[PDB]
Protein backbone atom coordinates (compact mmCIF):
# COMPACT_ATOMS: atom_id res chain seq x y z
CA UNK A 1 0.00 0.00 0.00
CA UNK A 2 1.14 3.51 -0.89
CA UNK A 3 0.74 6.33 1.62
CA UNK A 4 1.13 9.93 0.50
CA UNK A 5 -0.07 13.41 1.49
CA UNK A 6 -3.86 13.57 1.42
CA UNK A 7 -6.00 16.41 0.08
CA UNK A 8 -8.37 18.33 2.35
CA UNK A 9 -10.24 21.58 1.71
CA UNK A 10 -13.49 21.29 3.74
CA UNK A 11 -14.56 24.96 3.97
CA UNK A 12 -12.05 26.43 1.47
CA UNK A 13 -11.29 29.23 4.02
CA UNK A 14 -13.55 31.61 2.00
CA UNK A 15 -11.70 33.19 -0.92
CA UNK A 16 -11.61 36.98 -0.43
CA UNK A 17 -14.25 38.11 2.06
CA UNK A 18 -14.84 41.67 3.26
CA UNK A 19 -14.48 42.26 6.99
CA UNK A 20 -14.57 46.07 6.98
CA UNK A 21 -18.08 47.36 7.65
CA UNK A 22 -19.76 50.41 9.20
CA UNK A 23 -20.19 50.00 12.96
CA UNK A 24 -21.64 52.14 15.78
CA UNK A 25 -21.56 55.49 13.94
CA UNK A 26 -23.98 56.13 11.08
CA UNK A 27 -23.40 59.78 10.16
CA UNK A 28 -26.24 62.13 11.12
CA UNK A 29 -26.80 60.31 14.44
CA UNK A 30 -23.27 61.13 15.68
CA UNK A 31 -23.90 64.89 15.26
CA UNK A 32 -27.04 64.60 17.45
CA UNK A 33 -24.86 63.22 20.28
CA UNK A 34 -21.85 65.43 19.36
CA UNK A 35 -23.55 68.85 19.28
CA UNK A 36 -26.02 67.52 21.90
CA UNK A 37 -23.15 67.12 24.38
CA UNK A 38 -22.08 70.72 23.65
CA UNK A 39 -25.55 72.19 24.38
CA UNK A 40 -25.71 70.09 27.57
CA UNK A 41 -22.15 71.26 28.32
CA UNK A 42 -22.83 75.02 28.31
CA UNK A 43 -26.15 74.79 30.20
CA UNK A 44 -24.56 72.78 33.05
CA UNK A 45 -21.48 75.05 33.22
CA UNK A 46 -23.25 78.45 33.22
CA UNK A 47 -25.58 77.45 36.10
CA UNK A 48 -22.47 76.88 38.26
CA UNK A 49 -21.18 80.37 37.34
CA UNK A 50 -24.53 81.83 38.49
CA UNK A 51 -24.00 79.93 41.76
CA UNK A 52 -20.47 81.42 41.80
CA UNK A 53 -22.10 84.90 41.70
CA UNK A 54 -23.82 84.09 45.03
CA UNK A 55 -20.34 83.54 46.51
CA UNK A 56 -18.73 86.44 44.57
CA UNK A 57 -20.92 89.30 45.92
CA UNK A 58 -20.73 87.75 49.43
CA UNK A 59 -16.90 87.69 49.23
CA UNK A 60 -16.61 91.40 48.30
CA UNK A 61 -19.23 92.27 50.97
CA UNK A 62 -16.70 91.18 53.64
CA UNK A 63 -14.35 94.02 52.59
CA UNK A 64 -17.15 96.64 52.81
CA UNK A 65 -18.29 95.27 56.21
CA UNK A 66 -14.72 95.42 57.59
CA UNK A 67 -13.86 99.07 58.33
CA UNK A 68 -11.71 98.51 61.49
CA UNK A 69 -9.39 96.64 59.06
CA UNK B 1 -11.86 105.35 68.24
CA UNK B 2 -15.59 104.47 68.31
CA UNK B 3 -15.09 101.84 65.54
CA UNK B 4 -12.64 99.70 67.56
CA UNK B 5 -14.75 100.10 70.73
CA UNK B 6 -17.91 98.90 68.92
CA UNK B 7 -15.87 96.02 67.44
CA UNK B 8 -15.36 94.61 70.96
CA UNK B 9 -19.12 95.04 71.65
CA UNK B 10 -20.01 92.80 68.68
CA UNK B 11 -17.73 89.85 69.57
CA UNK B 12 -18.68 89.85 73.29
CA UNK B 13 -22.38 89.26 72.48
CA UNK B 14 -21.55 86.07 70.51
CA UNK B 15 -19.23 84.81 73.29
CA UNK B 16 -21.98 85.24 75.93
CA UNK B 17 -24.87 83.61 74.01
CA UNK B 18 -24.48 80.79 71.43
CA UNK B 19 -20.72 80.13 71.58
CA UNK B 20 -20.85 76.45 70.49
CA UNK B 21 -22.04 77.10 66.89
CA UNK B 22 -19.55 80.01 66.52
CA UNK B 23 -16.47 77.96 67.53
CA UNK B 24 -17.46 75.05 65.23
CA UNK B 25 -17.90 77.46 62.29
CA UNK B 26 -14.48 79.00 63.05
CA UNK B 27 -12.77 75.57 62.92
CA UNK B 28 -14.44 74.84 59.55
CA UNK B 29 -13.19 78.03 57.82
CA UNK B 30 -9.54 77.60 58.95
CA UNK B 31 -9.28 73.87 58.10
CA UNK B 32 -9.84 74.70 54.41
CA UNK B 33 -7.77 77.22 52.39
CA UNK B 34 -9.78 80.27 51.30
CA UNK B 35 -13.12 78.83 50.16
CA UNK B 36 -14.86 80.93 52.88
CA UNK B 37 -18.37 79.62 52.07
CA UNK B 38 -17.70 76.48 49.97
CA UNK B 39 -17.72 73.09 51.78
CA UNK B 40 -18.83 74.83 55.01
CA UNK B 41 -22.52 75.58 54.23
CA UNK B 42 -23.65 72.44 56.12
CA UNK B 43 -21.97 73.76 59.30
CA UNK B 44 -23.41 77.24 58.53
CA UNK B 45 -26.90 75.76 59.18
CA UNK B 46 -25.97 75.30 62.88
CA UNK B 47 -24.99 79.00 62.91
CA UNK B 48 -27.62 81.80 62.54
CA UNK B 49 -30.32 79.44 63.93
CA UNK B 50 -29.09 79.99 67.51
CA UNK B 51 -28.63 83.72 66.76
CA UNK B 52 -32.25 83.90 65.44
CA UNK B 53 -33.50 83.52 69.05
CA UNK B 54 -31.83 86.89 69.74
CA UNK B 55 -32.47 90.07 67.68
Amino acid sequence: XXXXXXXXXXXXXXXXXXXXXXXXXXGYSMFAVGIGALLFGYWSMMKWNRERRRLQIEDFEARIALMPL
Amino acid sequence: KLVNQCALEFFRQIKRHCAEPFTEYWTCIDYSGLQLFRRCRKQQAQFDECVLDKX
